[PDB]
Parts: structure tokens; C-alpha cells; sequence
């Protein structure tokens, strides 16, 4: 690159940065409770609420679900066990 | 052959980015049982975030995303008299929620649960209860700040169980390594005035250099900082052999376009050295009193102590006491045919008399073929 | 609709989905009117969401997006006490609906009445309340989950009476049938070895294809299933001879662009089989112990059992337990003029140069038109 | 098309699927109430905040009321049907 | 001199836009430092919204955008009672804005600080103050509904005290004036039927007409109301003296691509009147009763009262109302070398067919000089 | 501009507009509290809240800061502006 020459024609080299790349990742694992937990004593009512959103919200992770398991049936390692 | 797969026609049609989360999906199967093994500890648990212990130790942490919201709005206890007003709430609550899980989940694709988990889709996902999540489960140099506002973290889903309704996902913080001699650079243009017209430079704005190679690199899908770069992948393209040329320094393989040109494309600062194109920008100085002018053969201008030391740019009135290094460092002749548009309509009106001239060259071909014919 | 308009001058300048917005909107004058008719009642109701019946007949659904809140955080009675309290917190309420109203309300157009309303749109419109009306308002076997997740649910404001601020809207569910002997296709590229180059074909990723018939078909707007794509408009394109003459099977009709290789634009799984570029990419056989070598007139290789049974592609290790049919043969005559770039600044550096190499055959013409007259 | 020729080159199709277009649609009517209802009874005081949100919410929603208003009036569907 | 700035070196390398913003930071020194002179009565106030002011002159407004919410969730008292309780919901309303704030805060470039703040900045920044501040601070006769509903609003950071976490914005609202004899105007197009092909003209969406000059202008980031377009900066194109010709009415010079036809793309109406594609579409006429046929020398047809009274195009059926001042001949010969693709990858392909065809001539240009020259 | 001639071809002006600039601007001071009061008095516990939403935003604004005060020493004004 000749930033110099480049100038002259009013084109400006605004930054250099440098590249990255990675060879390791830190992992962690992180549980979703997608359904709250409702610890006040329920005497004579029925919370409509709570059903429809987990009828809701399963039917939306079906296919999530149904490939997880696929994949967790058919793809097996010849080493890990 | 440590560690082999079996069974990869499951994946049905897939890229290698696919087939590698696959892999790495049942890798993580033991982690992500033993997690699902507490599944009903971490349902009873009511907390918005919790930490999944197993025998003393930690295999990760529970997050409920509407949780401390829930929490604080129900009443200790349950009544007939309360149920539609807590039906009410609750509902709305959970609503609200499901509105935007909606938003990150579509069934588009043959195999969804390979799909990342984008920082949007956990920002949604985690709710309030990701900064402390990421606050506590990575140990490194990177503040929390840094990796809540950037693209770095990204996660699988790992787990699933539609009962207990619990998604366990993988998060994973790359370790960056700076890759040696290479620099990514970013090019702006102002206007130039070249062969009568204000134009500018038609260049990528991005590009990586490494000896003496130069590609193309838009960091789109990238974490940018004010030295670095980080890519996941590599989006790299091929350039032009004249493009090479030019951003090497033959500027008679430069290719510029006219542009409307106005104030604010007219010049930048460079460290306290203005580039200015003062044939289409008035370039005044008051000390020494003065219009720059510039002349044909000098498509911009270069504007340091020894011109001016003190310039006004309409009403940008600003001192130079910076130097500018003198390499000019030959002739600067550029060819009108260098001007044109990239414009695919232009382009497109270009060929098609490019195309009505060979023709007529093509009809003069079968002419001239008769006149020799006939000697 | 069916019946005859008179008026559409009032319209001014509209689209043909203008026209039929409006066409709509006129049609719907009772059924908005004897809803609106109920505005007091409504109104009077503190409800999220409410049936709007007359005569033991619902009309339709009144929302309230942010009542509930409200509903849980306004003071059994207002005083003088709290009165600074209750109309903070009321006014942040509204203020955080009303800025959410602005961004999607811009007045920017002739008829912004006829603007269809998007799920975007509605998410906010109706907030919390969207789940529970989507779940009672149609009657249909498509999920609850499918419709708040896509894009099949619009909307178009049908009335509105300001001093009430009320706004009715017609919500439609289409009703969708499949279009006979027609498929849209995806299509992948992995990087192929060409003529001593690493290169990409450069084809549409997504067509539709029926009979011999077949046309670009990105479907941004669609809705997309694993199986299925719901298209409201037909945004087709049409493909030059030559791209059909590839996507048919002529390969020397083909276009390659030279890329920057990666690991993951190298191979694809294809039903258990892979397909990878094993000039670009080491393909190291595990069992038989091998390196798959590619013939450079084989653009990629195919890697089925008969090659391997287990490969070793970097860090991904997996067996081949697929068989490939001998669709072959694999040796392909391709030119190198095949090979170029599509960028439009490339194209344009390419025009120039055969532009100037025309520019002087014309030349050499004129003053061979000289010879030719002193002869 | 011919998929197995376009394999040779590294064209991989990965999905096909069907098109579908509609004939007819199931409508249903919302209306939506922009301004909010408070049962509480006032004494002695302006809840201010109400007006202000009236006003700007009006002032938002003026365009669209006058173009319903103007094609609701003056777009006029003749006799029969 | 005005007040000349010093030490522009400290920027490194900086866009005009970016100075100009440096130097009005500068300038705003001290109201800048007058109101975080405040900073401690400002923080001890408990509001939403409040006045700022000094000497019972106001500087500005304070503003805290989840001050409400926490008012309305946070115990009169929290002891060891609470604390958990407390802490927890506190906790989920700070890390929830705290999560806005990152999206909006990212430093990748060299001055943070002289970036702009847009409204959907502003709105994640002030929440439910953004109203009620609006509504306010700009003694206006533009509305609060258009300045929320749009871009007109701009912020810049003039000032930031860390340890009380205060952050002093600027806001500024253009006062806006007419440029006379200037009009933007956007163009659609229906498609043609020219040459036995269905196909519709390629040129510019949006132009700037100024007299006989014409820009594209693809007002993108701009506002734009039904009578007037504005504009922070500008982004006008040159145009080509082809397309310039076209829209000065040489149809000659227009070039057209082959399109997928719709019914949503073969008419418009126009203040009454329908042009209509009547060739790729049926347009029935009911009144006189005719099929409205299209001759191939008009590549659209008008259907004005004098063709129709009463039109049917499919479902639609309206009348056809007076137009004063339309004029046509309506018989145009247009050349089928105007029609074309404008797509790269089509270009390519012609591009690469006429490099050929001239290989061709250079080749034939060989064969008949060394036909000449032997005589 | 010939609407007349573009009409024909099936070019339709959809809107015409006039153009606007800017030439003066009104201004107004903001200042953003970034953290709430809590007017609450608190014993025997520690908000834990407060103290990490501090942290990570004071670093979220290192760059910004570090900016505004470069700039503020850097940049003299002669006599201002
Ligand atoms: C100036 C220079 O570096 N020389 C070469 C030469 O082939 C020519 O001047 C140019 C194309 O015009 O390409 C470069
Ligand atoms: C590149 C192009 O499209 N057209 C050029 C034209 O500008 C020029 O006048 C001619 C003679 O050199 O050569 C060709
Ligand atoms: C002031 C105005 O615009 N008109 C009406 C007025 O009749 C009344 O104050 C109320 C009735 O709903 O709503 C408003
Ligand atoms: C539902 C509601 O509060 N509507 C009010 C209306 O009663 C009032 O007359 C009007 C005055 O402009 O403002 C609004
Ligand atoms: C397999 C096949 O049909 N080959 C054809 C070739 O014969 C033809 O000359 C060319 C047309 O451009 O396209 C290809
Ligand atoms: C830009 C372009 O099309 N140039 C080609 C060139 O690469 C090739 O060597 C020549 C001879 O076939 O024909 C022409
Ligand atoms: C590390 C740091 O800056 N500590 C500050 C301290 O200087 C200041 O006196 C105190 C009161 O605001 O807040 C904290
Ligand atoms: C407004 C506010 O609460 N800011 C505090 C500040 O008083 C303290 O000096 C700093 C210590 O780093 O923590 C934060
Ligand atoms: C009616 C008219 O002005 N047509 C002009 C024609 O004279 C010219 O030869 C060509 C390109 O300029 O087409 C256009
Ligand atoms: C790509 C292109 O423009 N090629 C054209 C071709 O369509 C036409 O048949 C020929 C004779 O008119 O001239 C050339
Ligand atoms: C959700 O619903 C299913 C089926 O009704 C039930 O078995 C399950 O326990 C529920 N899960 C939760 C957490 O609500």
C-alpha cells in the first residue's frame, strides 16, 4: 500500500488496525427457565396465563426440539461415549 | 480415531459451519444432560439468576428473564377475588416476553437448532439477567462493558427440555490472537478536481494488507475497536489487478467518478494537516493573507505551515502547525478515460455504444474485405 | 368488491395496491362504523382485551396495550397527596407508548391511511395484548406460534375516531394453496479449482423453477417454512440465456469469480456424502489412509464411501456410510474466459480496457482505408 | 435445471420447497384504545399528564383520520352489490 | 478570525463533519461547564424531569429515564427486610437500561465523542422523559409528534462527568428554509410492452430537478413530509447524459430491462385517469362495453374518459373521470437495443460476448494486413 | 424534467416535493442522569445494584470521557468561536 502517492488523490488512510483471530474459546453454560416461578399459594383460581403462554412458547421451540433430537439419536461419536 | 462421527446424513443437506455446530452439539451432551438432570431444583428455584450446582460444584447458571418483574408484582397469595386481576398482569408479563421470543425463533431452515445464538437473540433471550451473567461466568482481561456492547459473545443451544420449558445454551468467549504483519485500513475519499470535473477515487473502503498482498475486507459481521479487529470468519475479497496497481501508487490506474461535491467531501484533517480540494472549496488563509489556489496539475491540495498558518474553511477558522512529509514524487498525469461511472445503468449505456461501435467496425471489416477482394 | 367506485380522483397519484387498499377500506365503512358505534362503551371498559358484541354478536376484539400496568400501578383513589406520584408514573406509562407510537406513524406520504399496518407494527400497537388476540381472533390450524413469528399478519386501519382515539384495523390470515408444478431452490456454492484458480460460480442463490421455466426468486418479503414459501407478491426476475443455459446443465456457460478460500466455503454435506474442494483443502482419508488428490480438471471432488469411510477434514472427523450415483463424469473442459469479476468496478475497468483496445482497431482501420485508397 | 451437472461446479442446492399464493383471506376486526382507563376517583388535582399524551397522540394520528375521512367521503361505490 | 481554534492535531485524522463538530464542542465550554457546576444539586433531586437552573435563569433539563419505575417499586424503607427484595428488582431496572445504553455505545473509532446522537439514541436515552423534554425545550411551530416521529431531532455530547455519571447533550433543531426553484420528485414505474417484451424503463426512483439540471437524489437518511424533503447533509449523484436525455423526454435514449409482470405493476392511477399496461393485462371496459386493446407503437395506453367511462381491471371496477392538460401522440418507435439488463452479472456476460466479437476483428484485422502488404 | 413524455413509457411522478435546508439551528441543554436516586433509607444491606450498574457503565464511557477531555485541552479557541 502507498498511502502517500494515494493522498494526492484525495483518497485518506482514516485508520490502521490490526487483525485478530482466535484459537480457544472460554465457554460457559447457561440454563433458560422460560417459565417463572409463581411461589404464592393459589386458593380457588385458575391462572389461564400460565397454560397458554407454555402452550404457546412449546409449540414455538417444536422444531428447535425435534432437531436437537435428531441430531442427538443419529449423530453418534465413535469416541466419546 | 479420537474423536470419529457417525450418522451425518441425519444433518440432511448442510454447510460446514452446520456440520461443525453439529459436532460440536453432541460433544456438549454430557454437559448439557448433567444440567438437565436438575431440571426440577432449577424450576423451584425462584430466582432471576441462580447457579446450577451438582455435588459442590458448578456446571453453569439458571436465568429467568422476567423473573424480579413477576416477583414483584403478585400478591403473597392467591385468591378467587384476586384471579382476574393477577390473570391480568401475570399474563401481561409473560405476553410481553413471548412477543419477543417470537422475534428470535422462526422455523425457516432444515436443521433450527444449529442456527447461533446472536448477542440480539440473548439480549432478548436473558433479558435484565444478562449482565450478570456475563458479569460472572468469564474470567477475563475483557470488561463486561466491552462484551455486552460487542459482537464477541455467541452461543448454541446446546439442550432442551419442553416440559420443565429449559433451553440450555453454550456462550463462548473467543481468545484473540493478533495475526502478524497484517493491518486492516480504512479508506475515505474527498473530492478531487481532475481534467475539468470534480470527482473522487473509486476504491474499497476497507482493506487488509499483508506484504504485498491487498484484498478486500469488509468487516461487516465483525467486533471493531480503535486498533483491532476481530473477525469470527473471513470475508475477504479478490481485487482488481488495476485496483492492486493503484492502491500501490500507479495513480494512471485510478479510477474516479464525478460526484456533487460539497463542503463537508472537500477536505479532512490529517493530524493537523489539511487535504482540501480548493479548486471547488475556497481555501482562504488570513495569515498570510491569502486565496490557495490549486492548480490543474494538482488534483487536491495539501495545506501545512509552510502554506498557511492560519486558514478559514468557510467558517471553520483553525491554525496549522503541523509539517507535511514532501514526497510528491513524480508527475501526477491522469487520462480522462480514468473518469467514468460504475454505476451498473451507466455501465450498462456505456457497453451498448461500445457494442454500436464494434459494429460499425465490424460492417467496415466486411467492406474493406470487398475492396481488397476485388484486386 | 365487486360494485362499482366513483371517485378515485380523490386518490390522486396511487399504486394498483393503493387503489385496492381503498377499495377495501370503503368496504369495510359498516363494519368500522358499527364497532365505532360502540366507542362510549368500549371506552367505559378497563380491559386489555374485550369482546366487542352488539346484539349478542361480536364485532371484534378492543385492545388496550398498556392497561394492565396501569391497571397495577394507579392508586385505588387519587388525592392530593399522591397526585404528583400517580401522574409521574401514569406519564411515563404513556410517554413510553407515545414514543413507540412515533415509530411507526411518520407522515411521509399522499394516502398514509392506505399503509399496511406489519407485525412490527402491531407488536407495538397492541403490546402485551397481540398473543391473546392472534389466539381468539382466528379461527385456523396454523399455530398461534407460526403467526406471531412470521410475517403472514397484517393489518390496514379500516377506521378511527380522534376524539375517542380509537383506531379499528382489519387483520387478514391468508389463506394459502400450493401453486402447481413449481419449487423454489437454494442454492449453495462451495469454491471450486478451476484453471489454476480458487473461484465461486456466480448464479441467483434462490430460484423458482417450473417446467423449463426458471427465474430469480429472491423472497425477502416471504414468509419461509422448512418446506414452504408464502409470497403476497411475485417478485420474480428474469435470468439471461446464459444463466439458464448454466442452471440447465451447460456448465461452459457458466460464470466463476475468483475468491478468498476458507475452510468453511470449502465443502457441504450432501445427504451423508461431501462435496468439497480438495485442491484448496487438504481432504486427508483416515480409512483407507490417503490424501484425496483432485485432478484440476475435476472442479471439485466427490467423497463418497468408494473414496473414503472416514475423513479427516482439519478438526472435523466422520465416517462416509453414503454411496454417490456415477452422475458423472467428474472431467470437465471449462475456459478460462469463463473466469471474472462481477463487481461493477471491475466491470467497469474491463470496459475501459476493451473500450481503448476498439478505440485503436478503429484506428487501425481508417489508416488502413488510406493504403487501401493509394493502391 | 439440472443439479447434478451444477454439483460438479460446487452449486449446492440445499432447500427445495413448495410455493404457495392465497385465493381468499380470513379477516377479523381490532379496535385499539389509545388512551388508557382509570377507574381510580380524583380529588383535588390534574393527572396532566393525560392531556398532553391526548394532544400528541392527536396531532400524530391527524393524516391518517383526514385521509380516511377524505376517501371515506368522496370514494363512492355505485348501486348493486 | 472570529475565534480561531488551535490544536486541531489532537483529532489525528479527522472528516470535515467531525472538526466541525470538534469546534462546536469548544464553543459550548461554558454552558457545558455551568450545568455540570450543578452536578450535586442535579443528582440530589429526585425526578424524572427537572429544571435546571442558575440564578432563576434556566440552562437546561435534567433528565433520568427510569426515575419513575424505581419511585414506583422501591420500599419507603429498605433494611435486611428487604435488601434481596430490593436489590433484586432495583437490580433488573438498571441492568435492563444498562443493556439499552450498550447498544448505543460502542467505541470503535478514534473521536467517540463527536459522533451524532441520533433519535433512536435519544430514545433509548431518555425513555419517557423524551416527550415531555420535547414538548418543552424548543420553542417551536413544528409539532412534538413530527419532531418524535422523526430525524429533524440531533444530539451531541458536550460534556460528562464520570463520577456522578452525568452526561450533558446538546440538542439541536434546524430551523429550515425553502431553496427556491428546486423540486424532488419520485418516480414509479408500471411495466411496458416495447418490442414484443414486457419491461420497465430503468432510471433513477428520486430526482433533484433545478431548472436543466437533474440529480438522482435518494433522499435516504433524510425527512420527508408530503410537500417538503430535508436534508442534515446531501447525497445527490450525477446523472449520465443518456438518463439526463431520457427524463428531459428523448425517449430514445431511455433504456428498459425485462421484468416478471404483475397485476400490481401494470397500472397506476393518476388524479383520476389509469395508465395501463393493456397488452400483458386485460382492461375491460364496461361502459362503452370493449376490450381496451394496446397497438404496439404505444407502450402503455391511457385510459382517460374519451377510451372508457367505466373501467373493470380484474376486481377493480371504478370510473374514469376529466383530466385537464394531458397530451400525447402516443406512437413511439423505440429501438430494441434499449432493452437490456442493468444486472453485474448480465453486464459481465455482455461484456465478455463483445470482448469476444472484437478478438474477432483484431483477428480479422490481422488477416487483412497481411492480405495487404503482400501486394 | 418532461412528465409528459416519461408517462408514456410508463414513468409515473409520484410526488413532487420542495427541498428544505438548514440554516439556522435552535439548541437546548440536556443532562442525562445515568444513575436514579433512592431517596429510601437503607440499613443493614447492601444495594450490590448500585455499585456494579456504576462500574460498568463509567467503563462503558471511558472512550467518550477520555475524548471530551482530549478534546477540551487540545482545542483552544483564540477568543471563541
Ligand atoms: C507508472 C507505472 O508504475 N508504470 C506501469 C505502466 O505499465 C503504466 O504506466 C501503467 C498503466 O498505465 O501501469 C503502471
Ligand atoms: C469507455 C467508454 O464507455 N467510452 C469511451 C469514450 O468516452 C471515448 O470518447 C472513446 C474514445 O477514446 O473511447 C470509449
Ligand atoms: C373538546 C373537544 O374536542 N370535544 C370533546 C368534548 O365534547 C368533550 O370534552 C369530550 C367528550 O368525550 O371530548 C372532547
Ligand atoms: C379518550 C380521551 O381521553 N379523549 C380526549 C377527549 O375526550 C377530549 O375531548 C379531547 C380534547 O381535544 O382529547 C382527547
Ligand atoms: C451441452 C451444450 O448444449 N453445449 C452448448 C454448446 O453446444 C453451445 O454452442 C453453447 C451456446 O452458447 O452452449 C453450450
Ligand atoms: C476484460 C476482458 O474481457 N479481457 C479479455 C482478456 O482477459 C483476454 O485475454 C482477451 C483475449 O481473449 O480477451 C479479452
Ligand atoms: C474512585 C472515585 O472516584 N471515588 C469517588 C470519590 O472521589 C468521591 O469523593 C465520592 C463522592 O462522590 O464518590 C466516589
Ligand atoms: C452517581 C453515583 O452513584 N456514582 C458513584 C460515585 O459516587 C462514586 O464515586 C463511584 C466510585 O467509583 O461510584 C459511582
Ligand atoms: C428527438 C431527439 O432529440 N433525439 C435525439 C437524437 O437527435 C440523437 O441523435 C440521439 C442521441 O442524442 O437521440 C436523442
Ligand atoms: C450485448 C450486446 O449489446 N450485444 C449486441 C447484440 O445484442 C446485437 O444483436 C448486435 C447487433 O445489433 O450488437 C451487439
Ligand atoms: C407445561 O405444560 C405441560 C403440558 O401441559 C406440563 O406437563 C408441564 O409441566 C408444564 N411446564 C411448565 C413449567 O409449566
Amino acid at each position: 500500500l502507498d498511502p502517500a502517492a494515494l493522498m494526492q488523490i484525495g483518497v485518506i488512510p482514516t485508520n490502521v488496525r490490526q487483525l485478530m483471530y482466535y484459537t480457544e474459546a472460554s465457554s460457559a453454560f447457561i440454563v433458560v427457565k422460560l417459565m417463572p416461578t409463581i411461589d404464592s399459594p393459589i386458593s380457588g383460581c385458575n391462572i389461564t396465563s400460565i397454560s397458554s403462554y407454555n402452550a404457546t412458547v412449546t409449540k414455538l421451540l417444536q422444531p428447535i426440539g425435534e432437531n436437537l433430537e435428531t441430531i442427538r439419536n443419529q449423530l453418534i461419536p465413535t469416541r466419546r461415549r | 480415531f479420537a474423536g470419529v462421527v457417525i450418522g451425518l446424513a441425519a444433518l440432511g443437506v448442510a454447510t460446514a459451519a452446520q456440520v461443525t455446530a453439529a459436532v460440536a452439539l453432541v460433544k456438549a451432551n454430557e454437559n448439557a444432560a448433567a444440567i438437565l438432570n436438575l431440571k426440577n431444583a432449577i424450576q423451584k428455584t425462584n430466582a432471576a439468576v441462580a447457579d446450577v450446582v451438582q455435588a459442590t460444584q458448578s456446571l453453569g447458571t439458571a436465568v429467568q428473564a422476567v423473573q424480579d418483574h413477576i416477583n414483584s408484582v403478585v400478591s403473597p397469595a392467591i385468591t378467587a377475588a384476586n384471579c382476574k386481576a393477577q390473570d391480568a398482569i401475570i399474563g401481561s408479563i409473560l405476553n410481553l416476553y413471548l412477543t419477543e421470543l417470537t422475534t428470535i425463533f422462526h422455523n425457516q431452515i432444515t436443521n433450527p437448532a444449529l442456527s447461533p445464538i446472536t448477542i440480539q437473540a440473548l439480549r432478548i433471550l436473558l433479558g435484565s439477567t444478562l449482565p450478570t451473567v456475563v458479569e460472572k461466568s468469564f474470567n477475563t482481561q475483557i470488561s463486561a462493558a466491552e462484551l455486552l456492547s460487542s459482537g464477541l459473545l455467541t452461543g448454541q443451544i446446546v439442550g432442551l427440555d419442553l416440559t420443565y420449558m429449559q433451553m440450555v445454551i453454550k456462550i463462548e468467549l473467543p481468545t484473540l490472537t493478533v495475526q502478524p504483519a497484517t493491518q486492516i485500513i480504512d479508506l475515505a475519499t474527498i473530492s478531487a478536481f481532475i481534467n475539468n470535473q470534480e470527482v473522487m477515487a473509486q476504491l474499497p473502503t476497507r482493506v487488509m494488507v499483508t506484504g504485498s498482498l491487498i484484498q478486500a475486507y469488509p468487516a461487516s459481521q465483525c467486533t471493531i475497536t480503535p486498533n483491532t479487529v476481530y473477525c469470527r470468519y473471513n470475508d475477504a475479497q479478490v481485487l482488481s489487478d488495476d485496483t492492486m496497481a493503484c492502491l500501490q501508487g500507479n495513480l494512471t490506474r485510478c479510477t474516479f467518478s464525478p460526484v456533487v461535491g460539497s463542503f463537508l467531501t472537500r477536505f479532512v484533517l490529517f493530524d493537523g494537516i489539511v487535504y482540501a480540494n480548493c479548486r471547488s472549496m475556497l481555501c482562504k488563509c488570513m495569515q498570510p493573507a491569502a486565496v490557495i489556489l490549486q492548480p490543474s496539475s494538482s488534483p487536491v491540495t495539501v495545506i501545512d505551515m509552510y502554506k498557511c498558518v492560519s486558514l478559514q474553511l468557510d467558517n471553520l477558522r483553525f491554525t496549522i502547525t503541523q509539517l507535511a512529509n514532501v514526497t510528491y514524487n513524480s508527475t501526477i498525469k491522469l487520462e480522462s478515460s480514468q473518469i467514468l461511472s460504475i454505476d451498473p445503468l451507466d455501465i450498462s449505456q456505456n457497453l451498448a455504444a461500445v457494442n454500436k461501435s464494434l459494429s460499425d467496425a465490424l460492417q467496415h471489416l466486411a467492406q474493406s474485405d470487398t475492396y481488397l477482394s476485388a484486386i
